[PDB]
């Protein structure tokens, strides 16, 4: 008569590593690194991504007329910007604090485009266009958000000024530019005055600009340049503008609700998906159950920490050693 | 029949640890549900602590820098690189450490069950062998089932005393 | 005859968590998270806080005449700035590198106010005042640290220049401003010249400013603006200033000893205490014996690390299982 | 009277581990001071290591940023968030691990004390029961105190030999 | 001659754990090569995991800042200071923890070797003493070498039965 | 007859610490903190350091004529800049974005100096010199990389312009300056025009400058100042410059291959070595076998992590307790 104490063995082929042994067979394990991903850009808690295939973020903000992009009023949780997108600032020149501007547009809990000025009311000729900024239909055009003012015909450009009061439900992003013609003849034909002062001011902003005449290298047909700028008009504040030439004046601003978090994905080949996820990595969506993931170091949402390991198997059962 | 010293049992399908007895009525193999449940609860806790104490609150976007912001670009990358080295090392070492402890915990649970039965049997059995007691008396399937559920006394004290001098 | 081996049980109600078990009774424990705090701002090793109830840091630096705040020669270990403090830059306009300026004023092992120029000696009329900058007594006044110069009467403003040599025991913070009047008539009555050049130079600093005339939105009665600036005059260096108008000229600088560490606490309801601490968190003072604390992620001094946990009980004694 | 297998002793107030004997003169309960002091010294070391290796040198102020410094604001926040996650997880897991080991260390210290007494007692006692030896000779209060302070030989070898065949 | 209970052997030079026997032919001291090799393999793995899982990919240069970049200067310093505190504490505690476990693992390998020999000897030896078996039969030098290489039966079962009632 | 189980003791004097015990003797240990270093700056995988004993990085870049320094075509893996190096910007004034410039020069997989312009072709007098910028031989000289243009004799300075196209195998760093004379007489004798416009433009860069006349504090004999600037001309791009005075014009640019990593070592007394290493710390070279090192928190290459500990001994053998 005999009684024996024992433990279970099974047909598991699982192994784990321990601090003192490699590849120990065990009766059951569980994986701690999430390695499976849905290779697409999905909705998150904040909603749907905005895809930019042909336009850079700057182009849609300033409203490059080749940029059809529909920004919807629901807003967007993040921006997928294809690196191959050709259209940027159609009239050559660069945006001051460009990375910060892209940052403020990367998320929006909702979106509203606001008219700041009507240049009917101004003693200038309005809505100049350029072959550098062709519309998608074909003719020459200009940015939608800023308005190219030149001298009232036949030859007058006095100081013009106007004011906009932010009575809206948020902070407004507004945009402007300053044209630097390539020579004094072009300066006088466009603006009459050989030198001009353009001021953009708010309750807190105090900025002034004068043109620097001269030829720059040819870019997209142009030896002139624009410097582009942007600002934030807080609730209740006043935006005043004043110019006797060279100001590319603010016409449409943007009311974005929510804070921004720099959610910009610079990716060519992963598509927009029809899917929802708690965790969106830059390489695809993943479950967030496990404590680690090896999809990507960049991610949004409620995400496990990134590790560059193929697996981290935790022993659950026994050392698998049959009799 | 042998116990745990000579390896694991593929027969046992209802638990991690248990009992194999042989008397004249034949043999019985059953899991000890009480020592199995304890171990399962413990390993469940361990797994839940490792998985659930991790925070899934903070986001890591890819920030953009101008060509005259090289220094802050590198500082940003340094945060990501050094934090990642910390997680990579601690997560590997945690799993290696805990995997070693889990397999030792199983071995120790088995030996705890063995020692719980040697204390109930006392002088009525020779502890000799291989995770196995040789019982010195009449112990049928209802005596067996009392060695397993714990409700077993030293009734048999001198039936074995005779069997032990032989 | 019998001898038994045993272990102690007691009346402890302490429990701990272990990796494998919840709420195990144990005969003795110790707490690792400091959860008790004295809800006050105390002295630290570097001394006493400076409380700013009515004035922002910028206002006391530039010397808003409503800010009587006593800056002590002992200095201060950190600044508690009440978010509700109403007084800022009384004459409208903004401080270039404002956050860096506040940073340099946030600690001082000692403090000395230094006169840099006496504008008696200058061919201008000195000490202009404004209703935007009323004194606490009631009349119109101006900043204490910078001096509003206007044309010598009846109508002369030639280039004036002066020099100050830093012969003091360290680096001097100095301040200045540039006034932008709303119209050419105000420009001419204040400064005579229709356009002016103001230069602020040191051995290393080379800065020049010209006014941009034009109306900005009304703020505190004013359609003009000032741009405010600041600099550091290192030991032995020379500060030269030159202007034929629009310079709000430096009059008093600050000699702060010690390095600064950005110790600014932006808090409304925690009072200044009469207490000393090695560890001052932004939510109150704490003992630093334990390795962790859950008072605040922001703190100064010799502090345990922040964890957002209610408790971390370490087992010391035995599993409490009486027979 | 029972030993550690049947649970802890509320009577013992002068230490963590010790002895409960019963002879014709009555019973005695005292702590073993040498196994207790060892264990206290060890747990003290553990606690001092966990508390004292923490550095309390660096400060965490709330930095200020303009409205066109959103990126460096987020980078600053990322350092604090990721560092805080590392400390939250490691400090929880450290304490959970070390609490499990401390309680195991106490069980193992007790078992060590028992085994040190079984080796001194040898054939002179039956190891049977519940953390308790049944001694086969007359062991008065001065024999007892020699089983406890280690100063005990097997003088008695043949007084037990007869009592054991009984 | 005494076993491990009474301390370590300066004689043993060919391994970590082993055997010391005494019969009428004299005495023999040899390492057990298979329990030593096991232990060396395990400690080697432990050392390789602690050393080799560390990443040596990222660089820490001393960045430069102007006097109006005090804030990012401090943010850069905060990354380095906080990361260094994490490594200082985790590396100290890792080594302290693993050093305690390594010394316990050696103790446990010795007791595993002892218990493997008590199971081979069975009723043929009295387990009494000091890490040492007293064998109840004549065990010459090839009886010994079979207790050590595992190839040992209970041939002798009844030569001991007689010696044990003596 | 008797068989005993035992373990080895030896003559080791090694001890370790464990979580529960101080200074336990053990039969063998291993050290985890690398504490030995070769106190010299060696070659790394990227090659040899550049040592700067007498010149700061800005000085060799702008080509202070006292800086004989050999820039080799192999390039350099890092820069050791002696803090005592006396020579900086010889003509007084400061470099915009100085830290970013030093950063881009700190490593180079190879190096090429490129001529951007020949001022033979220009209607100006070229190659002005100054006593502030003496050659090492002794006479007055000037920077090698930028060229002091003044009016063509006897008195003409019209707008001059020129173009350089980057046809080289990468991005070119170019340099320029703007001279601010101390008074209007010096302005007219050097440049004829009382006010000037200097434009430096590329496909993407659009910058213009005007001089601000006035005396600054005496530095190295000078009451005038230069502002120094720099830019990046990308592959294929055009650099256009235009000036009627005050431009210190770009003459030599630099083609550096490789990315830079801020490898600047600011150290006085550690010498350049004749040695190779995988891991170069700022305190000397070290083996990288062990996981930690206490040489320095700053390092380059494939390096163990820094810990400020004298030792971390891991137990390998047994508790050393002989019988
Ligand atoms: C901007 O558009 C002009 C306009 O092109 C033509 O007019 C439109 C109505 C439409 O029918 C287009 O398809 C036509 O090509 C472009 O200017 C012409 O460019 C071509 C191609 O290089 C050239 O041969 C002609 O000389 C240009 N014609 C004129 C009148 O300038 C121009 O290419 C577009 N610019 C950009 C940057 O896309
Ligand atoms: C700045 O102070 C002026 C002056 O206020 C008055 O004069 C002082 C001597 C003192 O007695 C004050 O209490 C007086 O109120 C303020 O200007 C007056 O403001 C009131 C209230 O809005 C208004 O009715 C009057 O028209 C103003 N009078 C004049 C002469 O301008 C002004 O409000 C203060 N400015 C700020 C920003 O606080
Ligand atoms: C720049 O160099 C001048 C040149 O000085 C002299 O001329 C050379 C050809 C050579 O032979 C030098 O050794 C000569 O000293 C320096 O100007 C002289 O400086 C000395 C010392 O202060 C002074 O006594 C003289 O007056 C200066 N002579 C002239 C003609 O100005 C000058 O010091 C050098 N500048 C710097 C910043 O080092
Ligand atoms: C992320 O984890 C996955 C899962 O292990 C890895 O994908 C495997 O990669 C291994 C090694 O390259 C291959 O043998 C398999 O083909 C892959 N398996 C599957 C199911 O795809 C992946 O390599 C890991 N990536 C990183 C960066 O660690
Ligand atoms: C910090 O720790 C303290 C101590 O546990 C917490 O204060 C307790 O909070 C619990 C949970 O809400 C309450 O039951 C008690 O009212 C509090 N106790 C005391 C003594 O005040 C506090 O919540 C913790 N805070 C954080 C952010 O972790
Ligand atoms: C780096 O580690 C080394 C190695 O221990 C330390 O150098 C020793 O320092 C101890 C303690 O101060 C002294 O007893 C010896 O003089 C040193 N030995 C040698 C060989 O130099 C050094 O102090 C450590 N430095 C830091 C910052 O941790
Ligand atoms: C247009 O000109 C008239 C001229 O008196 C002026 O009153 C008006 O303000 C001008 N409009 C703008 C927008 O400046
Ligand atoms: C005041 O004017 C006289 C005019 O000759 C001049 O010498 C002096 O330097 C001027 N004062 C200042 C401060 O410029
Ligand atoms: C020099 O002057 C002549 C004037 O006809 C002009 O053509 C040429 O472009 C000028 N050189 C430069 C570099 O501007």
């Amino acid at each position: 008569d005999r009684i024996c104490i024992g433990y279970q063995s099974n047909n598991s082929t699982d192994t784990v590593n321990t601090l003192i042994e490699q590849n120990v067979p065990v009766t059951q394990t569980m994986e701690l690194v999430e390695t499976e991903k849905h290779p697409a850009y999905c909705n998150t808690d904040l909603g749907a991504p905005l895809e930019l295939r042909d336009c850079k973020i700057e182009a849609v903000i300033y409203g490059n007329p080749k940029c059809d992009i529909h920004l919807k009023d629901q807003g967007w949780s993040y921006i997928v910007e294809r690196p191959s997108a050709p259209e940027g600032m159609c009239y050559p020149g660069s945006v001051e604090n460009l990375e910060e501007l892209r940052f403020v547009f990367s998320s929006a809990a909702s979106y509203k485009r606001i008219r700041l000025f009507d240049y009917s009311r101004w003693n200038v000729t309005r809505s100049g266009t350029s072959k550098a900024c062709n519309a998608s239909t074909g003719g020459q055009s200009f940015y939608r958000s800023i308005n190219w003012l030149t001298k009232k015909k036949p030859d007058t450009y006095d100081f013009n000024e106007g004011a906009y009061v932010n009575n809206e439900d948020g902070d407004i992003i507004f945009l402007w530019g300053i044209h630097h013609p390539p020579d004094t003849k072009e300066q006088t034909t466009l603006y009459k005055n050989a030198n001009t002062l353009s001021s953009v001011t708010t309750n807190t902003i105090n900025r002034s600009f004068q043109p620097n005449i001269g030829p720059r290298p040819l870019v997209r047909g142009q030896q002139g340049r624009m410097d582009y700028y942007w600002g934030i008009l807080k609730r209740g504040e006043t935006l005043k503008i004043r110019t006797n030439g060279n100001l590319i004046a603010p016409e449409f601003g943007y009311l974005l609700k929510g804070e921004s978090y720099g959610r910009i994905i610079q990716n060519e080949d992963i598509p927009i998906g029809n899917c929802n996820t708690k965790c969106q990595t830059y390489a695809g969506a993943i479950n967030s159950s496990k404590p680690f993931q090896n999809a990507s170091r960049h991610y949004m949402g409620e995400c496990p920490k990134y590790v560059k390991k193929a697996s981290l198997r935790l022993a659950v059962g026994l050392r698998n050693t049959p009799s | 029949i042998a116990g745990f010293i000579e390896g694991g049992w593929s027969g046992m399908i209802d638990g991690w640890y248990g009992f194999h007895h042989s008397n004249s009525e034949g043999t019985g193999m059953a899991a000890d549900q009480k020592s199995t449940q304890e171990a399962i609860d413990k390993i469940t806790n361990k797994v839940n602590n490792i998985v659930d104490k991790m925070n899934r609150e903070f986001e890591v976007v890819n920030h953009e820098f101008s060509e005259v912001e090289k220094r802050i670009n590198m500082i940003n990358d340094k945060i990501d690189d050094q934090i990642e080295d910390l997680w990579a090392y601690n997560a590997e070492l945690l799993v290696l450490l805990e995997n070693q402890k889990t397999l030792d915990e199983h071995d120790s649970n088995v030996k705890n069950l063995f020692d719980e039965v040697k204390r109930r049997l006392s002088a009525n059995a020779i502890d000799a062998g291989n995770g196995c007691f040789d019982i010195l008396h009449k112990c049928d399937n209802e005596c067996m089932e009392t060695i397993k559920n714990g409700t077993y006394d030293h009734k048999e004290y001198e039936e074995e005393a005779k069997l032990e001098r032989s």
